[PDB]
């Protein structure tokens, strides 16, 4: 009765409210992208090192 | 990281210690080792040679050559009092 008028007059009259899905990007962490691949610079590259620390460290073993 | 290189160096643990020293002189002193020594006197060859080892010798230390010797300077003088009386 009471609950068929309501049922109709609120399905009827308006089923959704307004939305906007640009106005939700806003609102919302945007994706962003991680910076550099990178790539691990060489680490003791060469004997220039090794030539240093034979030199360096001539150091016995005691 | 990436270990140092000192514990595969070694080139001075042969100075470092104080038996390298007397290895150094163990090698000569043991390597040319002879197992005994050579002598404890045996010269005085003439039949004296047994004089001297058997008085005189490592194997005792005794009152005879010390009689024998005394008997050689009385026998001077003894034979020498004759020719003095």
């Amino acid at each position: 009765n009471v609950i068929q008028d309501l049922y109709l007059r609120e399905l009827k009259d308006t089923k959704l409210a307004p939305s906007t899905l640009q106005d939700a990007e806003g609102n919302v962490k945007p994706w962003n992208p991680p910076q550099k691949p990178n790539l691990p610079e060489l680490e003791l590259q060469g004997p220039e090192a090794l030539k240093a620390y034979t030199e360096q460290n001539v150091e016995t073993a005691h | 990281v990436s270990t140092l290189i000192p514990p595969k160096v070694v080139s001075s643990k042969n100075i470092g210690s104080a038996p390298n020293a007397k290895r150094i002189a163990n090698v000569v002193h043991f390597y040319k080792s002879l197992p005994q020594g050579p002598a404890p006197a045996i010269k005085a060859n003439t039949r004296l040679a047994r004089y001297k080892a058997k008085y005189f010798d490592g194997d005792n230390a005794s009152g005879k050559p010390l009689w024998h010797f005394a008997l050689g300077i009385i026998a001077f003088g003894y034979s020498m009092e004759y020719y003095f009386h």
